[PDB]
């Protein structure tokens, strides 16, 4: 439940306006014409709690979850880390609604080597 | 019997049901762009008697560069 | 986005130096914040004291120094550095009254101060030192001024600033404050600076949990409001 | 460092 | 190229000194600043831009004197300006004890530059990443030198530099005739800023000095209140 | 090995667009946001021939696209879309998307159903404060 | 690799850098000094010649060392200005020490072992400039030395450096005239060298550069050439040009 | 430098007193002062002196005759800057007499000379002059290369805001007479008006006249009620903005009837804008055509006299407008004049199968000649 995750009323609020709402109530987007908001950028201190509150929005809508630890996504292999993400959201096609919950993004979004351009392309598959 | 080939999606050509959705007015502006665009990708698919009245093949590629966004 | 980085006095291909970038991420390791509002003839500073024990002697875990008989500095960052910050300054501006026949005036004390700090910048002698430093003072032909120098050497003019952790809604509270023009009396600057502080942390502020020095007009001399003050300034603000 | 891989073919 | 972008003092196999190009990278993405030499003198601009209203706009100045007849405007990394202009005026002074006359602004720009290319020779100091422009009007012309982190110091007659300076010179080469006068040279240096700067002209947004017969000064904000409000 | 298989990929894309092997109506329409670092071999006149620019939108373009994005939103008579075309400011074609897209979920929190010129104020001033962060010192 | 530092040796014996560091002459503007008796000319190249560029020195590429010496440059701004400065300073320390003007070569010499000086001890980049040097003295007369990035200099009758020095030195040898090298033709052929050399046709006055060196009763005037007399002279080898075409 | 000043203000009050003669006589009286001053003062001089001159509404014959004596007195003394100056007005006074061929050829020679030598400020002048008057000779194709001519060479140069709204409104009309896109036909318009409002010139009205026209024809008159007001256009509101607000309510409600009631209530409004005109009048002859669908499709047989009731026009009006439909395959009927109806029916196909067989029948035509040459062999 929401109430599990603790202190972060005014957060978790914010991220059920973004996450719930397009995929219970689009007739609200719709309604005013907007294509429905997509994405939440969860960012703070180490253990917070930000998967839980992004856990505890898939448990309320009811709606399959899949968990990427992003750092790990980020294989030495050329075109590996694209891939993982490719098929991370070719998944999604297959399973509708599903919170793809990105573990530290930072590893992915965020320069001259060949593996220093290998960042620069996951990102653009992202 | 010789059966039909199959190369429906292979590469992710583009079905019926996977039509984006985004007709020219829509994009906004762009005047200048769409035409030369809308001149090699476009328009030689359906008018190529126009560009062998004039002796030139169509051109076959468009590089669409610019700022992000 | 890590660069080059790895030595200050290589630039990345951008053109931006990140080992001072990464001077600044220091700053906040201090773990608390200073905001410093300037009135119609006074300039507050307010500072978060969280003494994380008994035995801490209380009188010395001041993040408020004493630069000069008339400007009065703050330190948000590095203590280790911060302190090298002060020490350093002090001689600078006796210095200054020494070689010139007066008082350094609050404006260049931030700009020696930042001069030091930029050629540590370019010669890769010293490593930069984490701390951005907050001067105050009753400048005669200017009124009270406050100025705050980073670690890359940049200073400016500031009619209010804030330096830690909470530097975003610090400065975004004070850029909602000052805007509404208001008559900012030596009690509105000093509540002004206490409200910043508490509304980004979500505070009560009790007594000994800041360190607020005050420095006006009419009697330019930097002082710490003592402990007994800030809780009838901190009353006169609930009410 | 980033290193193209080749493979063979477990019958 | 790929390995040898760091140290400053080992050629590129292509014979390209890097570093020297990364530091001009940090000059063409710095606060934009325009300069126009009229018949009649020398008129420079700087947007002064700051991130907030808790600013003081008057606290630091970009457009500066270095003696009577002679300043300077920067785009690029503002504390490297600073080491920059006082070993400046120390120049342009040590030149005045010495020969007794101004500066000819041709030899501070040789010796304002040959201060840059001091910094540019050894591993261990970075060079100067703030291109100079450097006004001054000396024996009856005035002159628009651009002193940059590389040492070489032109002669140009109208330039901008820091972000979007690409369409900046376009303005020129459009809007400049060699033969106006300072009075309108100002407002066309105003409005080559004005290209850029993204917001109202406001007379704490943009800080102008016209070097003339009489000498470099920097416009008090009313003048250019009085300007930017004749061009809007 | 990385390079050189990059490398292999980009001679493939050229050996097969314009080769040997001469293919009858296939255009390629390709897209990229640097134009200056594409091989020039890929930029002859022959295999990429129209090498459109999409400039950021003027104080023009910037009209047309506002027209289309909000002519399906539901906006109230007194927001002037005039007066933030106008403003100086380099805004791109997501961003005036944005501009907009975010304006509207503005009006969506507070439950109004009409998006009002206050909010695209407010969301005017969110879309185009991409500084933020900056340092102050390389200015 | 062995090329991170100037003072490390390839395992063949090379200093790279030092290759590196000359091999970079070829992105500086050409500047030519043809046979001449009783004179010799050095013909530079304005690379950027943009409009708003405002033309205060006139002589971008060619400097005055001493009364009677002069040396165009080839290279790095920063570098071309400190060398043109050590250099103009050693000269006068020899007509002080002297008081008798400094006779070329040892001018050259006196560069070269500060130019190669930097190519052994570390932490110096080597100078990237190879700069001509013309001028006159009681010893050999009219002379001209072509300096290397590392250090290596030399006597020569003509010479090119920088953009296209290929292009320009073989025709140099081409139609190389000897003994018959009167000022003149050795006009002729530097603005005639620089036509094909420089790419943009036309050698437009104002792009090209042109400085002589004569001895005038004793006084070795070093001339930098106004733009009128180059415009005639461009003419003067406008109109040469269009006889040759009668052949078809 | 004294005797400069006061001629010119002496053929502005002169210009107020409409002393053309005088003006001209001083025109050609201040020839001999022409000279004594100034080529740069005298251009501007004559210019405004010219200007002035031409700007008289005394219209007796001797603006085109003056102008082709200032220009051959330019061609004497050899004032090229000049004599393209008085060209350059030349043809803006053909075209705004009417006389266009003449206006063309002048224009035509003034590229000429132009095209290579500088001045590239009048070549957008003089380059949208052509491009306005082919406009009006009705060369739309021509016009359009004339115009991108004009912005091929207004991006190389300064373009005042006069000029840049100028470049602007002579490209919201080109986009307009090609009828295709309007969207683009607004943006410019609002552009074009922008650039003349700051200047505070009187053709910005004509500027907004036709944005609000672009909204109309763009099948939303609704937006016309917001711009009429707007922040920019109060200033300027008055009976021209009336003008095309009472024509957007027609469209809005549909009335061919109130559509006629603001073409003939507003005359000099929107028949003396012949952009106004052109495209208006295509709209009422459109919107009779959408109405008329609209009221014939119930009916099958409907008397040519009610279908006038209905859409409130003369029996005469829709017995043509009728026909002309009928005869342009817009709609399947036919109109039977005995009986005053209008016949509606529907169109059968047009039975593939017997064009298939027509074909064929060809097709066997040419083998069966064939054949004729197999037997010639015997
Ligand atoms: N603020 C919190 N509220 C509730 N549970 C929390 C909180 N912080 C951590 N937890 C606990 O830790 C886990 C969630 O931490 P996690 O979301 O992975 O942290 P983060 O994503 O910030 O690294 C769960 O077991 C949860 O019960």
């Amino acid at each position: 439940s929401y109430s599990e995750i603790g202190g972060l009323s005014e957060q978790i609020r914010e991220l059920r306006e973004v996450i719930e709402l397009p995929l219970t109530n689009p007739e609200l987007f719709q309604r005013v014409g907007i294509i429905p908001p997509k994405g939440c950028l969860l960012y703070g201190p180490p253990g917070t709690g930000k998967t839980l509150l992004a856990r505890a929005v898939a448990s309320q809508l009811d709606c399959n979850f899949l968990k990427v630890v992003s750092s790990s996504i980020v294989d030495k292999y050329i075109g590996e880390s694209a891939r993982l993400i490719r098929e991370m959201f070719n998944y999604a096609r297959d399973h509708q609604p599903c919170i793809i919950f990105m573990d530290e993004i930072d590893a992915i979004g965020g320069e001259g080597t060949s593996a220093d351009r290998e960042i620069q392309r996951t990102l653009m598959e992202l | 019997d010789v059966l039909p080939p199959e190369a429906d999606s292979s590469i992710m050509m583009l079905t019926s049901d996977q039509k984006p959705d985004v007709m020219y007015a829509d994009i906004g502006g762009m005047d200048i762009q769409k035409q030369e665009v809308r001149e090699a990708v476009e328009l030689p698919l359906t008018h190529f008697e126009l560009y062998k009245q004039i002796g030139i093949d169509p051109p076959r590629g468009v590089l669409m560069y610019g700022p992000p966004g | 986005s890590a660069g080059f980085d790895r030595h200050i006095t290589i630039f990345s291909p951008e053109g931006r130096l990140y080992q001072v970038e990464y001077a600044f991420k220091a700053i906040n390791q201090g773990g608390l914040t200073s905001v410093a509002v300037r009135g119609k003839d006074c300039a507050v500073i307010v500072t978060q004291k969280k003494v994380p024990d008994k035995l801490l002697d209380s009188s010395t875990v001041t993040h408020l120094f004493k630069i000069t008989e008339n400007i009065g500095c703050v330190m948000t960052g590095m203590t280790a550095d911060s302190r090298s910050q002060v020490q350093r300054a002090r001689y600078e501006a006796a210095n200054w009254k020494y070689k010139y026949g007066y008082e350094i005036p609050v404006d260049m004390l931030c700009k020696r101060i930042a001069d030091i700090s930029q050629v540590y910048t370019q010669n890769a002698e010293m490593r930069p030192l984490g701390c951005c430093m907050i001067l105050i003072g009753i400048d005669e032909e200017q009124g009270p001024q406050v100025y705050k120098c980073d670690p890359a050497g940049y200073y400016c003019g500031f009619k209010a600033t804030a330096a830690g952790v909470k530097q975003t809604e610090s400065t975004s509270f004070l850029e909602k404050k000052v805007k509404k023009k208001f008559d900012w009396t030596f009690e509105q600057t000093v509540e002004t600076a206490i409200t910043c502080l508490s509304t980004v942390l979500s505070i009560d502020f009790k007594p000994s949990e800041i360190e607020v020095g005050v420095v006006t007009v009419e009697n330019p001399k930097f002082r710490i409001l003592t402990e007994a003050e800030i809780d009838a300034h901190l009353v006169a603000l609930a009410e | 460092a980033x290193x193209x891989x080749x493979x063979x073919x477990x019958x | 190229e790929r390995g040898y972008s760091f140290s400053l003092t080992t050629f590129s196999p292509s014979g390209k000194l890097v570093q020297i190009e990364y530091a001009l990278a940090a000059v063409a993405g710095g606060a934009p600043s325009v300069g126009i030499k009229a018949a009649n003198g020398v008129v420079l601009a700087t947007e002064k831009k700051q991130k907030s209203i808790l600013y003081d706009e008057r606290s630091v100045h970009k457009v500066e004197p270095i003696t009577k007849h002679i300043g300077l405007v920067y785009s690029g990394m503002g504390p490297d300006y600073r080491v920059l202009v006082h070993r400046a005026r120390k120049l342009a002074q040590q030149y005045y004890l010495v020969y007794q006359e101004p500066i000819p602004t041709a030899q501070l720009v040789q010796r304002v530059a040959s201060v840059m290319q001091e910094y540019t020779q050894s591993g261990g100091v970075r060079p100067f990443g703030v291109s100079l422009l450097i006004c001054g009007w000396n024996e009856g012309r005035p002159y628009l030198f651009q002193s940059d982190p590389s040492g070489a110091y032109f002669a140009w007659k109208a330039t901008a530099m820091g972000k979007n300076y690409v369409n900046g010179k376009t303005f020129l080469e459009k809007r400049y005739n060699e033969d106006l006068e300072l009075e309108d040279a100002i407002h066309t240096a105003i409005l080559t800023l004005k290209e850029s700067f993204e917001g109202q002209m406001t007379e704490d947004n943009i800080e102008v000095g016209i070097c003339n017969e009489a000498g470099f000064r920097r416009l008090t904000p009313t003048e250019v209140k009085d300007y930017l409000a004749a061009i809007a | 090995g990385a390079d050189r298989e990059v490398q292999r990929i980009l001679l493939e894309l050229l050996n097969q667009m314009d080769g040997f092997d001469q293919n009858v109506n296939v255009k390629v329409i390709m897209a990229t946001n640097r134009a200056d670092t594409l091989d020039p071999a890929l930029l002859r006149p022959g295999r990429l021939d129209r090498k459109i620019e999409f400039p950021l939108p003027d104080r023009r373009q910037k009209r047309l696209i506002f027209s289309t994005i909000t002519s399906k939103m539901n906006l109230s008579e007194e927001v002037d879309l005039e007066d933030y075309v106008a403003r100086p400011d380099k805004i791109s074609g997501a961003d005036i998307n944005s501009i907009c897209q975010e304006s509207g979920m503005l009006a969506v929190r507070e439950n109004r159903y009409i998006v009002l010129a206050k909010d695209f104020e407010k969301a005017y001033k969110t879309v185009i404060k991409k500084d933020e962060q900056e340092h102050e010192f390389y200015k | 690799r062995y090329d991170s530092r100037t003072t490390i040796f390839s395992p063949e014996g090379r200093l790279y850098q030092v290759e590196y560091a000359m091999e970079a002459i070829g992105h500086a503007g050409t500047c030519l000094g043809i046979l001449a008796n009783d004179g010799v000319l050095l013909a530079a190249e304005r690379r950027n010649i943009h409009k708003l560029l405002d033309e205060v020195f006139f002589s971008e590429k060619i400097y005055k060392l001493n009364e009677d010496m002069a040396c165009s440059v080839a290279g790095i701004t920063s570098d071309a200005n400190v060398l043109t400065n050590e250099l103009r300073l050693i000269a006068q320390r020899y007509l002080l020490q002297y008081q008798e003007p400094i006779p070329c070569e040892q001018l050259v010499t006196a560069l070269c072992d500060i130019k190669q000086a930097y190519t052994q001890f570390g932490g110096k980049r080597p100078f990237g400039v190879s700069l001509l040097y013309i001028g006159w003295d009681k010893h050999y007369g009219f002379q001209l030395y072509q300096s290397d990035p590392s250090g290596n200099y030399g006597g020569w009758k003509a010479t090119c450096i920088g953009n296209n020095s290929a292009a320009a030195v073989s025709m140099l040898k081409q139609d190389y005239k000897e003994g018959e090298m009167t000022l003149k033709s050795a006009l002729a052929l530097a603005i005639k060298v620089l036509n094909k050399t420089m790419d943009v046709s036309k050698l437009s006055a104002e792009k090209v550069e042109i400085a002589t060196l004569t001895r005038e009763n004793g006084k070795t005037v070093i001339r930098v050439l106004k733009q009128k007399e180059v415009e005639q002279l461009i003419k003067k080898h406008e109109e040469e040009e269009a006889k040759a075409e009668r052949e078809k | 430098q004294v005797k400069e000043q006061s001629i010119l203000e002496l053929g502005s009050l002169l210009a107020k007193t409409g002393q053309a003669a005088e003006l001209g006589g001083l025109l050609k009286y201040v020839r001999p002062f022409l000279n004594s001053i100034s080529k740069a003062k005298a251009a501007r001089l004559v210019r405004s002196l010219l200007d002035l001159f031409l700007d008289m509404e005394a219209a007796t014959g001797q603006e085109v005759e003056l102008c082709l004596e200032c220009i051959e007195w330019a061609k004497s003394e050899k004032r090229t800057f000049l004599r393209q100056a008085l060209e350059a007005r030349l043809v803006s006074l053909y075209f705004d007499t009417k006389r266009y061929q003449e206006a063309l050829h002048l224009g035509s020679q003034l590229l000429r000379e132009l095209k290579k030598m500088d001045d590239k400020a009048l070549l957008v002048e003089v380059q949208l002059l052509e491009s306005k008057t082919y406009h009006a000779l009705s060369n739309l194709p021509k016009a359009r290369a004339a115009l991108t001519s004009a912005r091929t060479t207004a991006n190389a140069i300064y373009c005042p805001p006069k000029l840049q709204a100028t470049l602007d409104m002579q490209s919201g009309i080109i986009h307009a007479a090609e009828e295709k896109d309007w969207k683009t036909a607004y943006s410019y318009f609002y552009e074009a008006f922008e650039g003349y409002d700051s200047i505070d010139s009187p053709k910005a009205i004509t500027s907004l006249k036709y944005m609000l026209l672009c909204k109309i024809m763009l099948n939303t008159p609704e937006d016309v009620q917001a711009l009429v007001s707007g922040k920019l256009a109060l200033r300027y509101a008055g009976r021209q903005t009336e003008a095309l607000k009472c024509v957007a309510q027609a469209s809005k409600n549909r009335s061919l009837a109130d559509f006629e009631k603001a073409l003939t209530d507003y005359r000099a409004e929107l028949r003396d804008d012949p952009i106004i005109s052109t495209h208006l009048a295509k709209l009422y002859d459109n919107l009779l055509e959408q109405n008329l669908i609209r009221v014939i499709e119930p009916f099958s047989r409907v008397q040519i006299e009610h279908i006038s009731s209905l859409i409130k026009l003369s029996k005469a009006d829709v017995e043509r407008k009728l026909s002309q439909m009928i005869l342009d395959k817009k709609f399947h009927g036919i109109l039977d004049q005995g009986e005053g109806v209008l016949i509606i029916f529907d169109e059968p196909p047009v039975d593939k199968t017997y064009e298939a067989a027509l074909e064929t029948i060809q097709n066997m035509s040419k083998v069966v000649d064939s054949l004729y040459n197999k037997a010639k062999k015997l």
